[PDB]
Order: C-alpha cells, then sequence, then structure tokens
C-alpha cells in the first residue's frame, strides 16, 4: 500500500467545503454582520 | 450496444427541442423520483498508468477495471467477489476461497478499496438509491474515458455517468427509463424523464450538460 | 524578539503613569494620526482543532497558521503566494503554478477565505491604512492565543493586536512607533503615542485595556 499513490481520483475528504463551512460556523471566529 | 443507441436517440430528441429556449421553462414538472437510479459511481481512482481504474458504487461495493480489460468486483459483504474476463465471461468467488491466479488482482482491489475509504468523499451519500432489496444485480464498469471537462463511466446495465471536474456536477443517464439524474454543485439530486424535459423545458445548465452528454454517447459508440 | 521587549517597556511606562487617575485628562492631545497602522487583522476563524487558524489582513490578503506551525499567504492579487515553513524559509509561488506539495494547504486557505468573506465583518473598514505605499511587505501571524476574554494576535512585523470578545473593542500596538490604535464599541478608530498618553492621560476604558495588554505581552514573551 505504501507505494500506492494514484495521480488522479475523485474529490478528497479534505476538499468538502460544505463540511468546512459547517465547522467554521460552529467554531469561534471574528464578529459577523448583525 | 442496444442501450447506447437508445440513449443517443433519447438525447437527440430532447436536445433537438432546445429545452432551454422556451418562453416558460418548467423543469420541476419533469421530476419523477420513481426513476431514481439504483446504482451510481460514488468514488473513482484513476491509476490507469500502472494498474487501472478503481471505483466504488453507491452500495459501498467496489470494483476495478484493470489495464488488461478484466474487472474484479467486491460486493458490499466484503467477501464475495465477481470476476469478469475480457470477453465478458463472469465467474464468482470469495476472498476466503479464491483461485490462486487472482490473488494479485484481489490485493490490488483491496488497495483501491482502502485508498477510497481513507481519502475520498462519497458522492451521493445524502441521496438514497431506489431499492430492489439488493435483488438488482451489481453492474460492472464496461468502459470509461476522461476528457478535459469530465470523466465518463459506462456501466454494464446500460447507464452512463458523467462527472464534471470543475463544479462537481454529475449526470446519471438511464436508457431503460429514458431518465436522467442531475447532481448540481449544491449536491442536490433530481431525476427527470427526458420526454418531460422535452415538453416542459429545462434550465440552461442542464440543457448544456445534456448536449455534452450526447457528444459523449456518440464517442462511446464510435469506439 | 526585540520588538516584544520594546512593547513591554512602552506598556510598563504608560501603565506606571496611571493615565486614567488624573485631575484632568486631555486624551485628544495624545492622538497622532501619523502612526496609523498599515496592517491589522480584519477577520479570523479558529479551526485549530483540525486545520489551524485562518485570518484576513486589512489589505484583503489572507493567511493561515496551520497546526504544523507552517504558514501560507494569499496576497490581494489572488494568485501569488508565500509559504513559511517551521524553520522560517520564505518561499514564493502562485496558485496558477499548481504546486503539488502545497495543494491541500492551498485548498484549505481558499476555504478559509471563502467563509470569512461571506460570513464575517471587516474590522477597520472605515479607516484608510497609512501610506500610499501598497508596497509594504505583507506580514504573517507569528503566533496567537485565546483567553476567555480576548484573542491575542502577534504579527511578524512586531505588531500585537488584541480583540476583546464581549464588546468588540480592539487594540493594535505598534512598537516601532510606541503607538496604539484603539477601536471602540462604535468602531471609531483613534491612534495615540503611548508616550503622550503618559503626559495627557486617558479614559479608564483605554487605560484598563493597556493594563491587560501588558499582561498579554508578558505571556507572549514567556512562550
Amino acid at each position: 500500500y505504501e507505494t500506492f499513490d494514484p495521480p488522479l481520483h475523485s474529490t478528497a475528504i479534505y476538499a468538502d467545503e460544505e463540511e468546512f463551512s459547517k465547522h467554521c460556523g460552529l467554531s469561534l471566529s471574528s464578529t459577523p454582520p448583525g | 450496444d442496444c442501450h447506447l443507441s437508445d440513449m443517443l436517440q433519447q438525447l437527440h430528441s430532447v436536445n433537438a427541442s432546445k429545452p432551454s429556449e422556451r418562453g416558460l421553462v418548467r423543469q420541476e414538472e419533469a421530476e419523477d423520483p420513481a426513476c431514481i437510479p439504483i446504482f451510481w459511481v460514488s468514488k473513482w481512482v484513476d491509476y490507469s498508468d500502472k494498474y487501472g481504474l478503481g471505483y466504488q458504487l453507491c452500495d459501498n461495493s467496489v470494483g476495478v477495471l484493470f489495464n488488461d480489460s478484466t474487472r474484479l468486483i467486491l460486493y458490499n459483504d466484503g467477501d464475495s467477489l465477481q470476476y469478469i474476463e475480457r470477453d465478458g465471461t463472469e465467474s464468482y468467488l470469495t476472498v476466503s476461497s479464491h483461485p490462486n491466479s487472482l490473488m494479485k488482482k484481489i490485493t490490488l482491489l483491496k488497495y483501491f478499496r482502502n485508498y477510497m475509504s481513507e481519502h475520498l468523499l462519497k458522492a451521493g451519500a445524502n441521496i438514497t438509491p431506489r431499492e430492489g432489496d439488493e435483488l438488482a444485480r451489481l453492474p460492472y464498469l464496461r468502459t470509461w474515458f476522461r476528457t478535459r471537462s469530465a470523466i465518463i463511466l459506462h456501466l454494464s446495465n446500460g447507464s452512463v455517468q458523467i462527472n464534471f471536474f470543475q463544479d462537481h456536477t454529475k449526470l446519471i443517464l438511464c436508457p431503460l427509463m429514458a431518465a436522467v439524474t442531475y447532481i448540481d454543485e449544491k449536491r442536490d439530486f433530481r431525476t427527470y424523464r427526458l420526454s418531460l424535459l422535452e415538453e416542459y423545458g429545462c434550465c440552461k445548465e442542464l440543457a448544456s450538460r445534456l448536449r455534452y452528454a450526447r457528444t459523449m454517447v456518440d464517442k462511446l459508440l464510435s469506439s
């Protein structure tokens, strides 16, 4: 498995922007519009 | 292929009607959730420079179309296997009790399965397939190719799937029901009867992807 | 660094003068618009549990301090980049170059930028940064930490910014000029010479926050 490095593939887990934005809304952040 | 010929005729009829050039487009009237597909490709890995193309179907089964034109499918029970030879001949086995001649291909399939489970998002996880109670036979990947804009996947049951790289949109074409399922950039899944898209029209985004689909089905037929 | 040491000495001097315990206070006389900062943190989001802390600078540039103690910056042109490793080697590249080793970190930064731009207000929007020079070297976030009451942000140019959570008041300390910019609840920005605050006094609101800033700067030096 160690040398199993596919050069092309479908979208990786880290590239799920919907889960990213979800977590940012749940995390602490600067001030949002009121 | 009898199915590709049907799909081509279905797509020419809808595309010839210019569905986006209507006074009032009523795409919603074409929705028919009863045509929701049972199987679609939810993950894929293009290692064709060494081994082949691995993929996952929505039921969590996995498969590999090796560079030697054979296919190995691992059912979602994690043990049952289906081997399809170059000429289409199908045989059935298990990882537990297999022929020794398939041990390397089984090992490769496991690597594909592990890589997909560890690194890749599952497309269509929100959407629930039409259920034959798993009676529906598992399709295999007959052929595929990649273009500048998308990867095209032709399954043994006749369906054609087109995944567009830029915006993550996808078309699932089902010639048996003359239907198409569109997953938009919002990952929202909708299934339409092509005949009803012809009658009621559709938005420009889907209409253009249906023109692209026709170009791709012609390509599949020319090969 | 030597800049934090200077900042601590300036804060010690101003606090030791007890600027709010004066028979007469003339805070306006301590203002010096010539010391308005050119760079401050306008937005930020704490994704430390998974990826790290992303932030936006007043020039719309974007940066992120990853949990591996590396940094990646996206200038206001939207393509050029700057990647600072753990050791501190400043390497310059672009999104168009499609670097393979930094592809994941690029994607995450773009996501930070997206959320901030579509969900968060830009602090200091009503202020024009000093200098017609938009050629000033972009700074990066050297370190940061969070108390129950504020977030402390230490930039590479020596600036220290303290944002108070409950009332949205903010301090921007510039050791190079022994100056501080204060942003009150109404978002009015005032820039002062710390040495002049000693000589003219100031309100309890600013005095008490300069007392807090000193203890925060001590914390930065202890680390």
